């Protein structure tokens, strides 16, 4: 599942462009190996780069979301959407903002249910967890996945 | 000795609504044999209400373990 | 002409058990009711639409 | 540095302390309230309701007091060049406890079970109890 | 006609006769199908199955609670084989050669 | 004034470890409550179902010792 | 007896403690 | 022994390897007439039958009693 | 409570810092409610062809459709 | 109960 | 001679473990109400139950040693 | 006749012992209800299997008693 | 008589075991004030209550404690 | 004989810790399959094995009492 | 005679209960100052009065193991 | 010729509260088998090791039975 | 002196008792201590305070095993 | 006659104790390996440490039987 | 030997009590040194000074178990 963060207004000089370029490009790299592909988006302006060649993809797309700023339209909604529609794997396209005139497009990464259950999490057990892991893990996961979209989404702003 | 536990186990679960009935009906009969008074009946008419309920919950629990223990697959 | 109103099966048994039930009966009238007629409600409905 | 307590205690909205040094945080964790120190274990907890108590060294005796509705805490032991300890803690919505009000909070509460007497759904009874607990923290916690 | 929910069920019965059959194939050449209105559809055929499997797994399988796998000292061939993969081998390679 | 009120009272000790069970039972369905109180009738389901157990035996010590008191 | 009408409403009653009076 | 009185059927798992396993009817119905009911949709049963069978609509509580 | 419920706790934290907020004072209650606004338009799609389109300006009815 | 690379003397 | 002292004194010892579910008890009340203080009516009424439990059976055996003091 | 019946009452406190586990049993479905309403089945059959155990141990020990009491 | 010493040291255990509940409860409400610190009175109250029952038991225990010595 | 019934009496107090031991295993399943319930398999297992061990220390339990009360 | 002795004996042992009850609830105290220092002196107040009411618990034993002792 | 009966019958006892351990470590590991499944086999291999060493105190309190039975 | 040697070993039991009751304190210290350790100091001296108490009423029971043993 | 043989059975029961005392610590080590495998030998060392001082005790409590045994 | 023995023989349970007090504490030591290993040598320590109390008190007892012995 590819999550694409991007804005509605125009006149944004090429961002948008460099996300759809490394969307693209994730996509063509994934596809080739057999990995079926799901496409999650923000804004209109991804949607209008990707239709004709990944319209066959998509499944959810959010858009009249900057109107205000940014926490008005929660990231913690979008995150319960992916957790409800649970992925095996989940990518993050947005740009980093280096400088006022600097910015930087990354991919993040993102784990997922499966890719916890798989794992038996030996590297957190240095730490202490107040309730058990087991019981604070789904709670601790839903607000790690809005954390994630809510700092990708600010820097892209 | 399994056989010899079964049986046991079965003939138990068989009786337990009997001694529920039976045998806790006899201590009530001797309290009712006793009492005479009014203020002491009406606190011994809500006992006696309890052991209905008691009586219907051992037959549900005898109902449980006897359709665990005459199930047969085949 | 007998003792059988006078009873100690009676105030232990028949009174009790008697009592118990009008008293569920009695508080729990309409749930029992409906959920009994839940499926021949459903069926009644199910029959009417195929045949529409 | 120096062997002080790194707090950061930090909301969406505005962050309260980000290298702030202090001697001693308490906090309402989500079994019971705890105070971090420095020194303390490496450790992680998830927050219920109620009012943290900061304590600075330049303090000591004077405290601030700030309200949190949810989030977690984590402390992690002092690198060995810092020479200081720091910890973290998040909180979906921060207040400080001049801010709070006992009536509106009160009409809240009426307002949310009156709302969740007609239980039916398992989401509006839960979201019913735990407003409860919360309303009741911040009644409790206000002056 | 009238409505069917008012109908008597017998006389319903009498005027269908294929429904008859129907009925006479399940519960009168057997005893123990389930009182459901189609006991020929998919659900049930495949729960059969499957209870069909874990029963026979049940009573006849090597396990923890063991019916019938009890007094054993010469082992059949398949319960041999899965125990001495060894021997499975040894025998295997003769056979083919 | 014998024997037999000597094994009455000595059949009577069970009665402590009844209690100490019954004891865990409830609160076990205090911690349940408290917890997730949204199944309340559940677990007092369960607890009137142990307590059908419980209770019996109990009542038969009570019993068995009244019959050594007479016997 | 049979139940006549041509009616395909599930209807069932309630009972008051009033008898009827014509 | 010979092997004409051998044991007259074949493991379950041997079957199954075989793709011939058969799970199902508990019951059976022995004549074809009464196998093919449901198929022919027009006569399941004759009218001597349906005559026969008219007879059963009720159970008998006079002979019951008798 | 909520694993029970069929419910986030990104769910639960939202719905209750919405209380919190309705219990805060009128001057810092305005720029909370304030900064705190919703406004989100879903569009839902199956290869294409969408299915549906839907806006939100709560946060309980976005986290219930 | 377990298989084992390994027969016995009554198995052999 | 004293034997129904004896009696009595050995039926009486159902009190230790009486007291240790009503201690149980009234201990899960309090934690699950400390955890939970919204929520004090319903533990109470569970916890007035155990206690209704635990105090029926500790005056059945005071009265059982009574008995066999008194016979 | 008396050592049967003080026999019997001495064997009679493994009921005790029997009902303390029937309780933790009880509670540990209680818990686990209350941690997990989604499997309310697949917890009832352990927890009837565990006290079917116990209740074979009850009935161990009153047999016994009868017999001590009788022979 | 000093027979009737032995039956009242006897009656005396149901004090340890009274203890042993007291313990637990006060051990109860030590940590549920320490978990939420801002009530630290609805939880003593409950406390009261308890120690109520308890020593009610308690004193019952001993005065038949006594009871049993002079007679 | 009646030291011999006695001593069987003694032999078969033994059941209070089993049963205990028992209910102790059962509720840890409980508590695990209401934790991690997609490795009952697992948890299953090991409780038999438990209970295997168990059994046999009680059928012992039983065993020698018999003895003791023959021989 | 002698036999206030064993009396004595058996005060003695309702005196470890309560020791035991004593350091049950001493443990509550230690965790609970551990988790939460800042309350500490009230935890120590409440620790107190439990405390003073588990002493007079065991002095009051002790004065019955004298009693019984000389009398 | 029940004298050394009744020190048979205290052995068996003691094996019951061995037996009451042996379940105590069955529940821990099934506990932390749902906790942690990965490290099964370590955790069975070390209550392997913990369960030899309780079978190997049973069977030395039982064969101390059966010669104190004899001898 | 039979009498006074086993009410000096009753005693005994006594302190066993104690020294049980005893591992609780340390038990809390040790993890009270894993949790925080900042909190050392006013821990132990908590500590030493029960230890203290404890520590009195074992001196008690062995000067009454003393007393009981002489007298 | 039998008394260094009743002995023998009260020190059987000591060893009993001493067993259950040791379930808990293979408990804890079952358990903190579950929580922390990288320091788990760290922790069974220390759980081998505690075991051998058990051991030890245990050993010391049959040398005392042998003795009693053989006056 | 007769009392003397018997003495001893209670000592010696009351010894298996210490035993079973202090498995309590080793299994907290292994539990906090799960959670934060960097002071553990603090533990240690720590549980070195509970045995210094308990083992000493075991030692007491078996002292006196001695004397009573050849007193
Ligand atoms: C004290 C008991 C003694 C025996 C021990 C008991 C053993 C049996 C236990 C049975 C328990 C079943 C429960 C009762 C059934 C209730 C429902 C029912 O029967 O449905 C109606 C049903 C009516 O049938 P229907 O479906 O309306 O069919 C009517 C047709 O139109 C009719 O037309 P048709 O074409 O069918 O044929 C006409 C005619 C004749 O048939 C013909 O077509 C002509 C051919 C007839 C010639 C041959 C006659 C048969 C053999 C000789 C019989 C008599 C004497 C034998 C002498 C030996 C040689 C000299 O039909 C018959 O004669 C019917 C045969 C009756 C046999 C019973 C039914 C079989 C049930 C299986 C019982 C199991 C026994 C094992 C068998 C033995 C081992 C293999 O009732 C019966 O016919 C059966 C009678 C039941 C027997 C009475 C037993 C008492 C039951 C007590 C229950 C109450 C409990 C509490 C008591 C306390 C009260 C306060
Ligand atoms: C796999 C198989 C599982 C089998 C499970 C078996 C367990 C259940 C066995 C319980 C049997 C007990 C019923 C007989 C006892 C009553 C006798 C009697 O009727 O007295 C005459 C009664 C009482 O009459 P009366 O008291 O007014 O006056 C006459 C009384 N005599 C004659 C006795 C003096 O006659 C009636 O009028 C009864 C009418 C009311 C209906 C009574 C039935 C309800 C009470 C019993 C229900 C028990 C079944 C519970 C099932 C629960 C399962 C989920
Ligand atoms: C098959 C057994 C299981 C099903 C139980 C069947 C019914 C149970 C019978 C009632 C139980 C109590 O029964 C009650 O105790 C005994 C029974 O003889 C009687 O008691 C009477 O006989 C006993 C003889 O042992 C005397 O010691 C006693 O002094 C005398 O009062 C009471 O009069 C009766 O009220």
């Amino acid at each position: 599942a590819v999550l694409a963060l991007s804005s509605d207004k125009g006149l944004c000089g090429g961002v948008n462009s460099f996300v759809a370029k490394q969307a693209r490009i994730v996509i063509k790299e994934n596809e080739m190996a057999g990995n079926a592909v799901q496409v999650y988006g923000v804004g209109d302006k991804i949607r209008s780069a990707l239709q004709r060649t990944f319209g066959d993809r998509f499944k959810r797309i959010m858009t009249e979301v900057t109107r205000f700023p940014w926490n008005f339209g929660q990231a913690c909604i979008i995150a319960d959407r992916l957790m409800q529609d649970n992925p095996a794997r989940l990518m993050v396209i947005y740009n980093h903002f280096k400088s006022a005139v600097a910015y930087d497009t990354l991919t993040l990464n993102v784990l997922t249910p499966t890719q916890a259950a798989q794992s038996a999490k030996e590297q957190l057990n240095t730490f202490e967890f107040e309730p058990e892991k087991t019981d604070v893990w789904k709670d601790l996961q839903d607000f790690y996945y809005a954390c994630t979209v809510f700092g990708c989404m600010l820097d892209n702003i | 000795r399994f056989y010899f536990m079964y049986m046991a186990r079965t003939t138990f679960q068989a009786v337990r609504p009997l001694l529920a009935f039976s045998v806790f009906g006899e201590v009530m009969k001797l309290v009712l044999a006793t009492m005479s008074s009014g203020l002491f009946s009406f606190l011994f008419s809500f006992v006696l209400a309890f052991e209905v309920f008691y009586f219907f919950l051992q037959c549900y629990i005898s109902y449980t373990f006897l359709t665990m223990f005459f199930t047969v697959l085949f | 002409s007998n003792t059988v109103l006078s009873n100690a099966w009676f105030y232990s048994k028949t009174f009790p058990f008697g009592a118990v039930f009008y008293m569920l009966g009695s508080y729990f009238y309409r749930d029992i009711r409906e959920k009994l007629w839940k499926e021949e409600k459903s069926l009644i409905h199910t029959a009417q639409e195929n045949k529409n | 540095f120096k062997n002080q307590l790194l707090l950061t205690l930090s909301s969406p909205s505005e962050a309260i302390y980000v290298r702030t040094p202090v001697r001693s945080v308490t906090v309402p964790g989500s079994e019971g309230a705890m105070t971090m120190t420095n020194g303390h274990s490496q450790t992680v907890a998830r927050l219920k309701a109620g009012e943290i108590i900061v304590r600075k060294g330049e303090t000591g005796d004077e405290v601030e007091r700030f309200f949190l509705s949810d989030g977690f805490v984590l402390f992690k032991s002092p690198e060995d060049d810092s020479g200081c300890c720091t910890a973290e803690v998040l909180g979906v919505e921060v207040v400080p406890v001049s801010m709070l009000d006992k009536e509106s909070a009160a009409t809240a509460l009426q307002e949310l079970l009156q709302q969740g007497a007609g239980a039916t759904d398992e989401w509006t009874k839960a979201r019913t109890l735990l407003g409860q607990e919360l309303l009741s923290s911040v009644i409790r916690a206000a002056p | 006609n009238p409505p069917v929910w008012k109908v008597n069920t017998n006389e319903w019965l009498d005027s269908d006769q294929y429904w008859q059959a129907f009925v006479e194939k399940h519960h009168f050449y057997s005893q123990y199908q389930p009182g459901v209105v189609d006991p020929e559809a998919p659900q049930e055929v495949e729960a059969f199955k499957q209870a069909w499997h874990s029963r026979m797994g049940k009573f006849n399988d090597r396990s923890d609670t063991p019916m019938l796998y009890a007094y054993m000292n010469e082992l059949p061939s398949w319960e041999y084989y899965d125990l001495h993969r060894s021997a499975f081998l040894e025998h295997m390679t003769y056979f083919l050669v | 004034a014998g024997v037999a009120s000597l094994s009455a009272a000595i059949a009577l000790m069970s009665v402590g470890g009844v209690a100490q069970g019954i004891g865990s039972l409830f609160a076990a369905l205090v911690s349940g409550t408290a917890r997730n109180p949204s199944i309340k009738e559940d677990l007092f389901t369960y607890t009137l179902i142990g307590m059908g157990f419980l209770e019996f035996l109990g009542i038969i010590c009570v019993l068995m010792s009244a019959v050594l008191l007479y016997s | 007896y049979a139940t006549l009408g041509s009616g395909w409403s599930f209807s069932k009653v309630q009972y008051t403690k009033y008898r009827i009076t014509k | 022994p010979s092997g004409a009185y051998r044991l007259p059927a074949v493991d379950y798992k041997r079957q199954l390897s075989r793709g011939t396993l058969v799970e199902g009817a508990d019951f059976y119905l022995p004549t074809a007439q009464e196998q093919q009911r449901l198929a022919r949709h027009f006569e399941p049963y004759s009218e001597q039958e349906q005559e026969e069978r008219r007879k059963f609509r009720f159970q008998s509580i006079s002979v019951y009693l008798a | 409570m909520w694993r029970s419920s069929g419910v986030s706790f990104t769910r639960y934290a939202s719905e209750m810092a919405a209380l919190l907020r309705q219990c805060l004072k009128e001057p810092y209650r305005t720029q909370a409610m304030q900064r705190n606004q919703i406004h989100l338009k879903e569009t839902v799609y199956q290869q294409g062809q969408v299915l549906t389109r839907e806006t939100f300006n709560d946060i309980k009815k976005a986290f219930e459709a | 109960a377990k298989p084992s690379w390994h027969v016995a003397r009554e198995h052999r």
